[PDB]
């Protein structure tokens, strides 16, 4: 069993001493090395195991039963500091300094989309074709960047582009063609990258680069589980709550209230006071956590784009059709459709165009080949230009 | 221009002459500040003629100060320690 | 002296479980749960009290208070309020063996550890107290 | 550990399915591929992906 | 990650400290923050008292 | 070999009489630039204590 | 270079293993006698958490570990990568059950 | 390149008995003070009170 | 809709203007200054009643720049609109995106999402229209409208309106 | 079309390590070898183009439209290789004008 | 021969307005 | 006249207000969250966004602009940003003040240890100082050394 083994009064102590860093694994090695030379002996190493771990910096953890063992276990070594900083570990901490760590996620799953971290395709999204036992590299199937003779841009390798300008190329199989020394199948490459090159969680993916990827599926981006996965993502990651916004609740005995958030404390506990025909319930305060809570966006009011496309822009909201939500855009003056997720109700605008196209205000710039004006006013996506 | 010249000009009752070296003849600064929560937080831009206080999501009720840079210097301090100093341009008793 | 402590703590046991069964009947009959938020700052003060928990103890208000921490058939958690109330009232009183088998809390100290809508905060409490009460048992 | 006070943690605590029916609801409920909630309609019709877009290229006329 | 009471200690008093002292590094009964200069670090404080200070 | 050599030149160099990374509570002062303005200021500043 | 032995835990040069096999696991695995694939798939040069035991009967660490029926000597809290299907179920042949220490089992 | 001076230091002398009156408001009236240092080196060791 | 509020002002007055007409002058440029201007907090300045006989008070002379600083405080007809308000309207453009009406000084946009479906836009009469079997708007046609929105700008105000709710669109 | 090839991101993509005046360059001799080709890389800055003298006097759609009918007939008096479109895009940029097709 | 000008008081455009040099005099 | 115009009204302070700062406060008048402890990117110019060197911050360079105001470094007066922090710390000046304040209070009813029933409580709530008051305050509340859940009837407190 897992649940019996919890430790008792009169299990074997354990003590934390601290060391110089870096040396942890070898005052482990020291340590039993000393225990077996001294096992058999008249004066045996009472004690029963050491060890340490990698997140707790600094810090050797011993399991015996005296301080005088602990003494004579770091009797003849250096790695010790001078004092003797050694502590109790308290009984409920037993279980937590060698519970495992990194269970986020089972494993790597074979065609699911990443990202790169570095490398000559660095964030380009990868398809993971293969993962390889070992765990810290895994075979990618990657869009080729070549040159065929400061990176080129990703594109499918041509292979009649690629014998034209390097008659050099390999073939293998059908459809697997080894150019350069790299593998592409059937257009794509393939190649193995390491664990320290990808990112497998916060992936951001793009429907071109998917086209891209799905077209010899013979359908557009047929698999969408992780792509879904990926939105429940980022819709929640993506939403962020302010004093005074009105919220709708999705779960508990709460469900479906309206209430405008009181305070915010940290990021995920919301003080809330709801609305409701009863006047005794709507002078109450409720501290309802964020991941049950949807903003509440009313027809006509100013409302500023936070992520996507459209981002900086803002306008009045016109028409809500649940989770996507209408409005007029006040630079362009014309009507865009976003998700509710993506927008948050400022009343003033207040938009600077700095850092944006290659004209600021007041600069004298030619229209065409006849007309030449300045510029009124600057938008993220055009200009206002006086002739 | 020391403190112990400062209070010489106070004893002189030259008040013009004080403001003039203590602001024209050096570090001189203008600033803007929120009607209501008095606060240096006002994002001003002059070119496009727009002000704006976030906090008090405010767009009218904004004034500017001529005020030494090293009192401004003195205020952002004090905000980064906590302590809020909160400008007023009416007294009210 | 004690045993008033006992008839106003029976009086709330009463209140706090028609206060349960009118808010599960207004959530099967389409309306958010109000009674157990409106009584929470009572029992909140209550429970605060340090002198009473000997009463309450007497009592056994904390089958009650499994009774709240039970989720209603709708698969509804309670609100974190409550939650959050009840978990600190469970640390600041002595719970004994004797207590728990009173009660039967054990159950739902074990759902809300397994359970992953908890808040992570109040599964790691969970844990605490459930290591706490397993301690006297094996020694 | 032993059996009877092994007993009596089982009472005390529970084999879980006093609740273990709400576990499996609430992983029930915890698991659920339109392309109108995956990117924005304005990036759908930019990159011609919408209804209208597979009414035009089945119909049988000039666009 | 995982929580020995212990780290969780050090390491948030290692926290308190650097933010005391961020503000004031005359604390009396405790060490100051230095540089890797070994010069101890001007903090906020510091810069708003004396002859040279802000105010003066 | 570095160690004795930086430690002198930097306690001549800069007068502070202790190791470089205790600078604070050493006795500053200790070494000076000599005073070349004239011969009588140079034998005083060789003769001051 | 050290590797992991999956199955007992315990931490070897990787050539030891290939060499003389795990002095525990060798009832069961039979790691000598296995090539290099199996002895990477019971053998992992990827871990962490190096553990030194010096009583295995009394030491509450090898319990929880479920290491105080093995040598003593140098054993990981974490071992990257899991045994094979066609090993779990030899294994399991045996009457052998598998708990992983790869710490997303639990 | 720069010419340094080393400026000679006062101090008291050692391993001689000095007697000071301490002031009213302690509950020591006078003190016998000495300071030692070996001969060889003539180093500051400890001091005596 | 319309409204008396009683309003004050700044007024700096340079030294070169410190004449016996002073007060005159004043009057004027008061006038030049607010009549017809646009603030957001309040709207549309019409008209400043009284406008010959305001007072003005003893000026102030600014230390270190010499300009005299008055306080006036007047009388004016102020319009403002208001959310959720109905009011007549003209129209002045018809587009396919919507038709732009004026509500005095004010100009409403109002979008098509905000149109009732029958009143389908006509771009073939003349001139261009959103017409019905039963109604027929086109420029200069009377219509009653709902401000839904209201934007704020630097000195100008844009609204919002609506004719998708009962007793709107054509009068 | 050099001018607006110089400043399209388009260059830019095509050509990551190149100065501006080399992306002009490149955009006369592409316009010298196929000015319809160049033309049709404007996309939707060839409506800024100054085409007539009252160009602006028209509505932007009755433009566009005019525009549109105008490069239709010139693209289908010249025929498109379909070949070549799929091989490349910027020779493909001419499929979407030819009759009966579109974007 | 066009000048812009640029005038506070202006609202419409902030203020600028496009006038020929033929038909302004210097200040 | 040294001074680009600007349209808002020139005034002259007449009052000057202290306080704390809310973290509602602090959180509403930033402008950007400070997280990653890179002050530069990647040593190529371009600091790093959401760091301690965020061109939202302010600009202290002649060719750069701020990001936030567009103005130059002669008129930016530089924009505040805010860091969350994992655990609430003291604040190092107001320890003294927090320990008088526990001790003034009830750590678990949060409550007044003293009611105006006393006389003498009465009397130095009547003060209008808040420094004394709060002094008088403690120099009676400091004696009572338990809390009472019934009056000294239930006042309030936990007992
Ligand atoms: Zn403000
Ligand atoms: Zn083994
Ligand atoms: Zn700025
Ligand atoms: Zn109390």
């Amino acid at each position: 069993p897992q649940r019996l083994l919890i430790p008792t009064v009169d299990d074997p102590g354990i003590w934390g001493v601290k060391v110089r860093l870096g040396k942890e694994k070898d005052v482990v090695r020291q340590i039993l090395k000393k225990k077996l030379a001294r096992e058999g002996t008249k004066n045996p190493l009472e004690i029963y195991s050491a060890f340490q771990r990698d997140s707790f910096k600094g810090h050797v953890y011993i399991e015996a039963r005296k301080a005088e063992a602990i003494n004579d276990a770091l009797k003849g070594n250096v790695n010790v500091f001078s004092n003797n900083s050694k502590f109790l570990v308290g009984i409920v901490e037993y279980k937590d300094l060698l519970r495992p760590v990194k269970s986020s996620d089972v494993k790597l799953t074979r065609g699911s989309y990443v990202r790169v971290k570095n490398g000559k395709f660095k964030g380009d999204l990868a398809q993971v074709d293969e993962v390889l036992e070992n765990g810290l590299e895994a075979r990618l199937k990657l869009v080729p960047r070549l040159d065929y003779g400061f990176r080129p841009a990703q594109r499918l390798f041509s292979e009649a582009e690629a014998r034209v300008h390097e008659p050099t190329i390999r073939r293998d199989r059908d459809g697997f063609v080894t150019y350069g020394g790299e593998e592409y199948y059937e257009g794509f490459l393939y190649k193995t990258f390491r664990l320290q090159n990808l990112i497998v969680n916060s992936i951001n993916p793009t429907l071109n680069e998917l086209s891209l990827f799905q077209s010899n599926e013979e359908s557009t981006t047929i698999d969408l589980s992780t792509i879904a996965d990926s939105l429940k993502e980022t819709a929640k990651n993506l939403v962020s709550f302010q004093p005074g916004d009105n919220v709708e609740i999705i779960n508990g005995e709460l469900n479906h209230l309206t209430g405008t958030v009181s305070s915010v404390n940290q990021s995920t506990i919301v003080s809330v006071r709801l609305h409701s025909d009863d006047d005794t319930i709507n002078s109450e305060t409720v501290e309802i956590p964020t991941s049950d809570l949807r903003k509440i966006f009313n027809v006509g009011d100013h409302v500023r784009v936070i992520h996507g496309k459209h981002t900086d822009d803002t306008g009045l909201i016109v028409e809500v059709n649940g989770d996507k939500v209408e409005f007029i855009s006040n630079q362009t003056k014309r009507t865009v459709i976003v998700f509710s997720n993506y927008l948050i109700k400022s009343t003033d605008s207040t938009v600077s165009i700095n850092e944006s196209g290659r004209f600021e205000l007041h600069d004298l710039v030619q229209v065409n080949s006849d007309l030449v004006g300045i510029v009124i006013r600057a938008q993220k996506d055009s200009f206002d230009v006086l002739c | 221009f020391g403190e112990m010249e400062r209070d010489c000009m106070i004893a002189h009752g030259a008040a013009g002459f004080l403001k003039e070296r203590l602001m024209e003849a050096s570090d001189a600064f203008r600033v803007h500040v929120c009607g209501i929560c008095g606060l240096m937080s006002v994002i001003a831009n002059l070119k496009k003629n727009q002000f704006e206080c976030r906090s008090c999501k405010n767009k009218t009720n904004i004034y500017q100060l001529h005020i030494p840079y090293a009192a401004k210097l003195l205020f952002q301090e004090l905000m980064a320690m906590n302590i809020a100093p909160r400008l007023y341009t009416e007294r009210s008793g | 002296l004690e045993q008033m402590q006992d008839e106003l703590i029976q009086q709330l046991k009463l209140q706090m479980e028609e206060s349960a069964i009118r808010d599960a009947n207004n959530i099967e009959q389409g309306k958010p749960a109000i009674f157990k938020l409106k009584l929470l700052p009572k029992v909140k003060d209550i429970l605060l009290r340090a002198n009473l928990a000997d009463s309450i103890l007497d009592n056994n208000l904390l089958a009650s208070v499994r009774l709240w921490l039970e989720p209603l058939p709708d698969a509804s958690l309670p609100a974190y309020q409550i939650q959050k109330v009840l978990f600190d009232a469970i640390k600041s009183l002595p719970i004994k063996t004797s207590h728990l088998r009173e009660s039967g809390l054990g159950k739902v100290m074990v759902f809300y550890q397994k359970s992953k809508r908890v808040e992570p905060n109040l599964k790691r409490t969970a844990e605490k107290l459930i290591s706490d009460w397993t301690r006297p048992i094996m020694g | 550990l032993q059996g009877e006070q092994y007993q009596e943690i089982i009472e005390i605590f529970g084999d879980g399915t006093d609740y273990q029916w709400t576990l499996d609801a609430e992983e029930e409920m915890e698991q659920p591929t339109s392309l109108a909630d995956v990117f924005e309609p304005s990036e759908l019709k930019e990159k011609m992906l919408t209804d209208e877009d597979n009414v035009i290229r089945v119909t049988d006329l000039p666009e | 990650d995982g929580s020995p009471q212990h780290i969780i200690n050090e390491v948030e008093q290692l926290l308190q400290f650097h933010v005391a002292t961020y503000m004031d590094n005359d604390i009396a009964g405790q060490p100051q923050a230095l540089q890797k200069s070994g010069r101890p670090v001007k903090a906020i404080r510091a810069r708003l008292k004396g002859k040279e200070g802000r105010l003066r | 070999s570095t160690t004795i050599t930086s430690g002198l030149k930097y306690s001549l160099a800069t007068g502070n009489w202790g190791e470089q990374k205790k600078a604070m509570s050493s006795r500053a002062g200790v070494s000076q630039v000599l005073n070349r303005y004239t011969y009588s200021s140079t034998l005083s500043h060789l003769r001051r204590t | 270079r050290e590797r992991a032995c999956m199955l007992c835990g315990i931490v070897l040069p990787g050539r030891v293993f290939m060499q003389n096999g795990c002095p525990n696991c060798d009832s069961v695995l039979n790691l000598r006698d296995s090539d290099q694939a199996t002895v990477n798939e019971c053998t992992s040069s990827s871990f962490e958490g190096l553990v030194a035991v010096g009583d295995n009967e009394h030491s509450w660490v090898a319990k929880w570990l479920r290491v105080d029926r093995f040598q003593p000597g140098l054993y990981a809290v974490r071992v990257d990568g899991r045994l094979p299907s066609d090993i779990v179920a030899a294994l399991e042949q045996y009457g052998v059950y598998y708990r992983p220490r790869d710490g997303s089992v639990i | 390149g720069s010419e340094k001076v080393l400026i000679a230091q006062e101090r008291s002398a050692a391993n001689i008995v000095q007697v000071f009156k301490k002031a009213a408001p302690s509950p020591i009236s006078h003190v016998a003070e000495i300071r030692s240092a070996l001969e060889k080196g003539s180093r500051l060791i400890s001091t005596m009170q | 809709m319309f409204f008396l509020k009683d309003l004050s002002l700044i007024l700096t007055l340079h030294p070169s203007y410190f004449g016996p007409q002073m007060n005159q002058y004043l009057r004027e440029k008061l006038l030049t200054d607010v009549e017809g201007t646009c603030t957001g907090q309040f709207g549309y300045i019409v008209t400043v009643l009284d406008g010959m006989n305001i007072d003005v008070g003893k000026g102030r002379i600014i230390p270190g720049s010499g300009s005299a600083e008055f306080e006036v405080k007047y009388r004016a007809v102020v319009w403002k609109p208001f959310k959720g308000e109905v009011v007549d309207a003209i129209v002045s453009n018809v587009s396919p995106i919507g038709f732009f009406a004026d509500v005095g000084p004010l100009n409403v946009f109002v979008s098509t999402r905000l149109i009732p479906d029958n009143l389908v836009y006509n771009p073939s009469n003349s001139p261009p229209a959103y017409m019905s079997n039963d109604e027929l708007i086109t420029k200069g046609s009377k219509v009653r409208l709902k401000v839904v929105g209201t934007r704020t700008d630097v000195n100008e105000i844009y609204a919002i309106g609506s004719i998708k709710e009962d007793f709107l669109g054509a009068i | 079309t050099a001018r607006l090839y110089q400043h399209s991101s388009k260059s830019s993509a095509e050509y990551p390590n190149r100065p501006q005046l080399a992306k002009y360059c490149i955009g006369l001799a592409k316009y010298i070898q196929s000015p319809l080709l160049e033309y049709l890389a404007l996309d939707e800055s060839m409506y800024s183009l100054h085409i007539h003298k009252h160009q602006n006097l028209l509505p932007r759609e009755k433009l566009i439209d005019a525009v549109q009918t105008s490069i239709v007939d010139i693209v289908n008096l010249v025929g498109v290789d379909i070949n070549e479109a799929v091989r490349a895009p910027y020779h493909a940029l001419a499929l979407p004008y030819v009759c009966g097709l579109g974007p | 021969n066009f000048l812009f000008l640029r005038s506070r008081e202006i609202v419409e455009n902030q203020g600028v307005f496009v006038t020929s040099s033929n038909r302004v005099k210097t200040i | 006249s040294q001074f680009p115009y600007s349209s808002a009204p020139l005034r002259s302070v007449k009052e000057v207000q202290f306080g704390l700062l809310s973290p509602e406060e602090i959180r509403a008048i930033s402008v950007v969250k400070i997280e990653y402890p890179e002050i530069m990117d990647e040593s190529r110019q371009r600091p790093r966004e959401g760091g301690l060197n965020d061109p939202k911050l302010g600009s202290i360079d002649r060719n750069f602009k701020c990001q936030t105001c567009g103005e130059g470094m002669a008129e930016c007066p530089g924009h505040f940003g805010h860091m969350e922090l994992a655990k609430p710390v003291f604040h190092i000046g107001f320890i003294p003040k927090i320990k008088k304040v526990c001790e003034c209070i009830c750590m678990n009813c949060g409550k007044l240890l003293l009611d105006e029933t006393n006389p003498t409580m009465a009397q130095a709530i009547r003060i209008r100082d808040p420094k004394k008051r709060f002094n008088a305050v403690w120099q009676l509340c400091k004696t009572k050394m338990v809390c009472e859940a019934d009056a000294p009837v239930s006042r309030g407190g936990c007992g």
